[PDB]
C-alpha cells in the first residue's frame, strides 16, 4: 500500500541527497577569497512619477528602454514616458483588486490580473485613439498572481489554485498546464532562450519546468518559508530567490546545488522582490522595512543602499542597457535611480 | 503718565523673554513635521508668525518708556506705532481661522475629504494684506498738523488729530464692529456646535478618553480669547474720547487713562500665551521635542 | 517646445483633468469588508441590504442619508487566505458575522476574531460584530437540553452586568447568556488593542429591518475619532 | 491515495537519474562571464554626464 | 527540506495517560510559534493547544482545560504534549503544527485542508 510507497520515496530522497553530497568539493567564496570589491556604490533619484491614488501593486519595464507601465488598487494602469515625467496613456479597469502587469516585447499589448480569477488583454495601437479589452481568459480557480509574455501568441500565468498554464490567445484555450506544486505560485521567471522557466511557491520549494514538454525537470529546496520573487542570471545558467525568512540565495542548475547566500543579522524582515544587473554583479533586492539594497552577487558584500520611500517597498526592475532602475511603493510613488 | 510709564515699562520686559522662546522653538518643531508628514500646517505657522513680530516690537517701547526720550527721528517711531497693532489684528483673524475649521471637520465628518484644502494659501495671504490697509489709520490719526515736536514724540506723546465729532463715532463703531463682534459671535457659536458633537448616549467604556480631552480644550481655547481680548474692545471708546478733549470731569479722566492702560497690558499677553494652548499641548509636540 | 513636444504636453494634460474628476468619487465611497462562516447568514444581511440600492468575488451597494457604501464578499478562493487578505488593508471596516446558538463551533469563530485582530497590515482597522440568530437562542436556553458549561466551563461563575438592558421583559436565563457570550469576543479586543482600533456590538436577528442605520452611525464615529488623530495640529 | 504517492515516486525517479558536475567548474564559469562583461555595465561604471540620459 | 515527525501514540483504556513529541528539522526552532491540531472520525480539523516562542503564554481549547499540558526544548528541537485523564471523545489523530512565518504574532490557516507545514500525524484509540 502506501506505507511501501512511502517508505521508496524516503529511499530516493537519501539517494539524491548523496548524489548531491559527492559532488561539493569547493564553495563560491573559497573561489572568489583572491578578488577585489566594487568598494561602495551610490544612486540618486532623477525623477519622481506622481497621480496615482492608492497602493501601487506591480510594475514593468519596456523592451525600448524609455516606456513603462505600472498598476494600482484604485482600479488603474498608467503608460509612462520616463524621460520627461509625461503620461502617455491611463485605463480604467473593471475589477479594483489588480496584481500584475506586463508588457509584450514588441509595444503592441499590456496585460493585467488579479482578485477575480480572469487575465485581460489591452490593444493600444488601434485604429481608433481608444485603449479597448481584446481577451478574457478565464478557467483559472484561484487569483492570478504572476505573468509574462512570450511573443503576440502566447501567454503564461501562475495562479493560487496552485498551478501553471500557458494560453493561446487567437483560440482563447489553455494549451498546457504545470500542476506539482503544493501551495500558491507566488512569481515566474522566463528564460533568454523562451525555452525554460522556473517558478517559486508558498512552499519553501522552486521548480524548473519545460514549456514545450510541459513537464518538471528539477526541484530546489534551500528556504524556510514561502518565496516571494524569482530572477535568471544573464547567462541562463543560474537563478536566486528571495523569501519571508529574509534571506536570499543563489542556485546553480549544473551542478543542482544551492551556491550562495545573502543575509545579515539586523534584517528580520522578508522580502518583496529582487533583480539582477546587466554584467551579473551587482543584485539588487527590496524590503518590507520601506528600503531596497544592493549586494556584489560573488562575494556576499553589501555594497549600497538605496532609500526614500515611506511605505512597504512593492515592486523593483532594471532596463536592458542597464542604466537605470526603478522602484514602486505603497506610498503610490514611483521612482528612477541612476 | 506719572501712572503709566511703569506699568508699560514693567508688563513688556515680563512679555518680553518667553515669547520668543516659545514662538522660535515652535517654528522649528514645525519643521521638522514636513520633513516626515506631507501634511500642511498654514494657519498655525501664520500664527505663530504675528506672535514673533509683535513680541520683536518691544524692545525700543522699554527703552523710551525708561529713559523718557528718543533720538532716533520720526520715521521710524511711525513704523513701530503701527508694527504693533497690524500683528495684533493678524493674530486674531487666524484665530477665527482655526475655530472654522475645527466646527467644519467635527459637525459634518462626511463632508471633509483631503482634497478640500484648497485654498488656505489663498485665504491666508488675502488676510494678511487687507490688514495691513486698514490699520494705516493709526500712524495717519496721530501726528497734529504742524507743532514743532519731533525728540520726546514717540509712542504715548503724540498728539491727536483734530477732528470732528460724528465722523469720529462713525469710524469707531464700524471698527468695533468689524473688529470685535463679528469674529466674537462666530467663536462662540461654532464652539457650541462642536462641544455638542462631542457628546452622546453612548460611553464605549473600552475607550481612553480621547473625546473628552477633545471637549476641554475647545473650552478653554474660547475662554481664553474672551478673557484677552473683551476689556480691550470696551474701554477703547472712552479712552479715545478722553484723548480728544471731550470728557472734562476730571475724575473721569485719570479713571479711563489708568484702566485703559491695563486693558491693552492684559491684551498683549496671547502673544506669550498662544504657544501654550494651541500647540505644546498636542501629543505630535509631545513625541517630538 | 517643437511638434512633438506640445503635442505631448498636450495629451498629458487631457489625462490630468480626467483623473481629477476621478479622484472626487473615489473619495465620497466606503468600503466595507464583510467575513463570516457558512452557518452564519451572512447572505441575509446581504439580501436585506438589497432594498437600499464562476467569480472571484461579489460587491453590493446602498446609499443611507445620502452617504455610499460599497461591501465586498469573497467566494470562490481555496481556504488558505494569507496572501488575498493583504488587499484590504484600507477599507473602512470589517464587518464580522457569527453564529451565535450554535455552541459547537464559537471557539472556531474566536480563533477567527483573534487573527484578524492581531494581524500586521489589519492593525488599524475597526470591526462591527453581529451577533446573529437571537431566537435560536431563545428556543435553546428555553428548552434545557443542551449547556453551554459543556464547552465553555467558566459560564458556571458568571452573573449579569449592572448595566445590561432586558427590556423586552425576557427571561433572566436568555439575558445571562447573551452577555456571557458577548464579553467573550470583547475580552480578546481589548486585551491586544493600543488605543487605534475599536470594536462596535450589536445583538440581531433575520427579520431586523434597521441594519443599514447602525452601520452609519458606527462609521460615522470611526470616522470622526480619525479626523481628531490627522488634525492636532491644523 | 494510491495516485498522489505513486505519482510522487515515479516523479522522484525521473529527478534521481539526472548528470551533475563539480561546484568548482561552475563557479569558475560565473566569475568569468562576471569578468568578461565588467565595463560594460552603466550601474557598475558610471557614465560621463554627457552620456547619461538623466542628467543629460 | 522542512520537516516535523511525530510519535507516541497508541490505545489506552479509559482513565489512563499519555505523552506525545515531535522532532523537527531544517529550519530554526526558535524563532517560531508552535501548535497542536487533530482530526476526529467523521469530522473537521479542531485546534487544541498553542505555546509561543519562549514558552511563556499558552493556551488550551475549553474540553481539554484541565488535564493536557504542553511545552518545549529549543536545545533539542524538541516539542510535547502531556494527556492525564483519556475520555472515549479523545480518539484521533494527531498532528503538530508551525506558524508560517518568523517573529509574527497571528497564526493563520493552520488547521486548513492541506496546509504545508504539518506534519504526518498519531493515532491515540481510547477505550
Ligand atoms: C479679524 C479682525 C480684522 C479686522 C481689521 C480692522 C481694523 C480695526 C479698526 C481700527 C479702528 C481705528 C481707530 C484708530 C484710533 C487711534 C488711536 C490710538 O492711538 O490707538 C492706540 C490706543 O490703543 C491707545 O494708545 P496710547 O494710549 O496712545 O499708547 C500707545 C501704547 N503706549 C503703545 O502703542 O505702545
Amino acid at each position: 500500500e502506501l506505507d511501501q510507497l512511502r517508505q521508496e520515496a524516503e529511499q530516493l530522497k537519501n539517494q539524491i541527497r548523496d548524489a548531491r553530497k559527492a559532488c561539493a568539493d569547493a564553495t563560491l567564496s573559497q573561489i572568489t577569497n583572491n578578488i577585489d570589491p566594487v568598494g561602495r556604490i551610490q544612486m540618486r533619484t532623477r525623477r519622481t512619477l506622481r497621480g496615482h491614488l492608492a497602493k501601487i501593486y506591480a510594475m514593468h519595464w519596456g523592451t525600448d528602454s524609455r516606456l513603462l507601465v505600472s498598476a494600482s488598487q484604485d482600479g488603474k494602469l498608467i503608460i509612462w514616458d520616463s524621460y520627461t515625467t509625461n503620461k502617455v496613456h491611463a485605463i480604467p479597469l473593471r475589477s479594483s483588486w489588480v496584481m500584475t502587469c506586463a508588457y509584450a516585447p514588441s509595444g503592441n499589448y499590456v496585460a493585467c490580473g488579479g482578485l477575480d480569477n480572469i487575465c485581460s488583454i489591452y490593444n493600444l495601437k488601434t485604429r481608433e485613439g481608444n485603449v479597448r479589452v481584446s481577451r478574457e481568459l478565464a478557467g483559472h480557480t484561484g487569483y492570478l498572481s504572476c505573468c509574462r509574455f512570450l511573443d503576440d501568441n502566447q501567454i503564461v500565468t501562475s495562479s493560487g489554485d496552485t498551478t501553471c498554464a500557458l494560453w493561446d490567445i487567437e483560440t482563447g484555450q489553455q494549451t498546457t498546464t504545470f500542476t506539482g506544486h503544493t501551495g500558491d505560485v507566488m512569481s515566474l521567471s522566463l528564460a533568454p532562450d523562451t525555452r525554460l522557466f522556473v517558478s517559486g511557491a508558498c512552499d519553501a520549494s522552486a521548480k524548473l519546468w519545460d514549456v514545450r514538454e510541459g513537464m518538471c525537470r528539477q526541484t530546489f529546496t534551500g528556504h524556510e518559508s514561502d518565496i516571494n520573487a524569482i530572477c535568471f542570471f544573464p547567462n541562463g545558467n543560474a537563478f536566486a530567490t528571495g523569501s519571508d525568512d529574509a534571506t536570499c540565495r543563489l542556485f546553480d542548475l549544473r551542478a543542482d546545488q544551492e551556491l550562495m547566500t545573502y543575509s545579515h543579522d539586523n534584517i528580520i524582515c522578508g522580502i518583496t522582490s529582487v533583480s539582477f544587473s546587466k554584467s551579473g554583479r551587482l543584485l539588487l533586492a527590496g524590503y518590507d522595512d520601506f528600503n531596497c539594497n544592493v549586494w556584489d552577487a560573488l562575494k556576499a558584500d553589501r555594497a549600497g543602499v538605496l532609500a526614500g520611500h515611506d511605505n512597504r517597498v512593492s515592486c523593483l526592475g532594471v532596463t536592458d542597457d542597464g542604466m537605470a532602475v526603478a522602484t514602486g511603493s505603497w506610498d503610490s510613488f514611483l521612482k528612477i535611480w541612476n | 503718565t506719572d501712572f503709566r510709564y511703569f506699568i508699560y515699562a514693567v508688563t513688556y520686559t515680563v512679555i518680553l523673554v518667553p515669547g520668543l522662546i516659545g514662538n522660535i522653538l515652535a517654528l522649528w518643531v514645525f519643521y521638522g513635521y514636513m520633513k516626515e508628514t506631507k501634511r500642511a500646517v498654514i494657519f498655525m505657522i501664520n500664527l505663530a508668525i504675528a506672535d514673533l513680530l509683535q513680541v520683536l516690537s518691544l524692545p525700543l517701547r522699554i527703552f523710551y518708556y525708561l529713559n523718557h526720550d528718543w533720538p532716533f527721528g520720526p520715521g521710524l517711531c511711525m513704523f513701530c506705532f503701527y508694527l504693533k497693532y497690524v500683528n495684533m489684528y493678524a493674530s486674531i483673524y487666524f484665530l477665527v481661522c482655526i475655530s472654522v475649521r475645527r466646527f467644519w471637520f467635527l459637525m459634518y465628518p462626511f463632508r471633509f475629504h483631503d482634497c478640500k484644502q484648497k485654498y488656505d494659501l489663498y485665504i491666508s495671504i488675502a488676510g494678511w494684506l487687507i490688514i495691513c490697509l486698514a490699520c494705516v489709520l493709526f500712524p495717519l490719526l496721530r501726528t497734529s498738523d504742524d507743532t514743532s515736536g519731533n525728540r520726546t514724540k514717540c509712542f504715548v506723546d503724540l498728539p491727536t488729530r483734530n477732528v470732528n465729532l460724528a465722523q469720529s463715532v462713525v469710524m469707531m463703531t464700524i471698527g468695533e464692529l468689524i473688529g470685535f463682534v463679528t469674529p466674537l459671535l462666530i467663536v462662540l457659536y461654532c464652539t457650541w456646535k462642536t462641544v455638542l458633537s462631542l457628546q452622546d448616549k453612548y460611553p464605549m467604556a473600552q475607550d481612553l478618553g480621547e473625546k473628552q480631552k477633545a471637549l476641554k480644550m475647545i473650552l478653554t481655547c474660547a475662554g481664553v480669547f474672551l478673557i484677552c481680548f473683551a476689556p480691550y474692545h470696551f474701554s477703547f471708546p472712552l479712552d479715545f474720547l478722553v484723548k480728544s478733549n471731550e470728557i472734562k470731569s476730571c475724575l473721569a479722566r485719570r479713571v479711563i487713562l489708568i484702566f485703559h492702560s491695563v486693558a491693552l497690558c492684559l491684551a498683549s499677553l496671547n502673544s506669550c500665551l498662544d504657544p501654550v494652548i494651541y500647540y505644546f499641548s498636542t501629543n505630535e509636540f509631545r513625541r517630538r521635542l | 517646445l517643437s511638434a512633438e513636444d506640445k503635442a505631448a504636453v498636450e495629451r498629458s494634460k487631457m489625462i490630468e483633468k480626467q483623473l481629477q474628476k476621478d479622484k472626487q468619487v473615489y473619495r465620497a465611497t466606503h468600503r466595507l469588508l464583510l467575513l463570516g462562516a457558512d452557518n452564519s447568514g451572512k447572505s441575509t444581511i446581504v439580501k436585506q441590504m438589497r432594498i437600499y440600492h464562476t467569480s472571484g468575488i461579489f460587491e453590493t451597494k446602498f446609499q443611507v442619508d445620502k452617504v455610499n457604501f460599497h461591501m465586498f464578499d469573497v467566494g470562490a478562493q481555496r481556504d488558505e487566505r494569507r496572501k488575498w487578505i493583504q488587499c484590504f488593508n484600507d477599507v473602512t471596516a470589517i464587518i464580522f458575522v457569527v453564529d451565535s446558538s450554535d455552541y459547537n463551533r464559537l471557539q472556531e469563530a474566536l480563533n477567527d476574531f483573534k487573527s484578524i485582530w492581531n494581524n500586521r497590515w489589519l492593525r488599524t482597522i475597526s470591526v462591527i460584530l453581529f451577533l446573529n440568530k437571537q431566537d435560536l437562542l431563545a428556543e435553546k436556553v428555553l428548552a434545557g437540553k443542551s449547556k453551554i458549561e459543556d464547552y465553555f466551563p467558566e459560564f458556571a461563575r458568571y452573573t449579569t452586568p449592572e448595566d445590561a438592558t432586558p427590556e423586552p421583559g425576557e427571561d433572566p436565563r436568555v439575558t445571562r447568556a447573551k452577555y456571557f457570550i458577548r464579553d467573550e469576543f470583547l475580552r480578546i479586543s481589548t486585551a491586544s488593542g493600543d488605543g487605534r482600533h475599536y470594536c462596535y456590538p450589536h445583538f440581531t436577528c433575520s427579520v431586523d429591518t434597521e441594519n443599514a442605520r447602525r452601520i452609519f452611525n458606527d462609521c460615522r464615529d470611526i470616522i470622526q475619532r480619525m479626523h481628531l488623530r490627522q488634525y492636532e495640529l491644523l | 491515495s494510491i495516485a498522489q504517492a505513486r505519482k510522487l515516486v515515479e516523479q522522484l525517479k525521473m529527478e534521481a537519474n539526472i548528470d551533475r558536475i563539480k561546484v568548482s567548474k561552475a563557479a569558475a564559469d560565473l566569475m568569468a562571464y562576471c569578468e568578461a562583461h565588467a565595463k560594460e555595465d552603466p550601474l557598475l561604471t558610471p557614465v560621463p554626464a554627457s552620456e547619461n540620459p538623466f542628467r543629460e | 527540506q522542512v520537516q516535523l515527525q511525530e510519535s507516541g501514540g497508541g490505545l489506552v483504556q479509559p482513565g489512563g495517560s499519555l505523552r506525545l513529541s515531535c522532532a523537527a528539522s531544517g529550519f530554526t526552532f526558535s524563532n517560531y510559534k508552535m501548535n497542536w491540531v487533530r482530526q476526529a472520525p467523521g469530522k473537521g480539523l479542531e485546534w487544541v493547544s498553542d505555546i509561543s516562542q519562549s514558552g511563556a503564554s499558552i493556551s488550551y481549547t475549553g474540553s481539554v482545560k484541565g488535564r493536557f499540558t504542553i511545552s518545549r526544548d529549543n536545545a533539542k528541537n524538541t516539542l510535547y504534549l502531556q494527556m492525564n485523564s483519556l475520555k472515549p471523545e479523545d480518539t484521533a489523530v494527531y498532528y503538530c503544527a508551525r506558524c508560517p512565518a518568523p517573529f509574527t504574532r497571528d497564526c493563520f490557516d493552520v488547521t486548513s485542508t492541506t496546509y504545508a507545514y504539518r506534519g504526518q500525524g498519531t493515532q491515540v484509540t481510547v477505550s
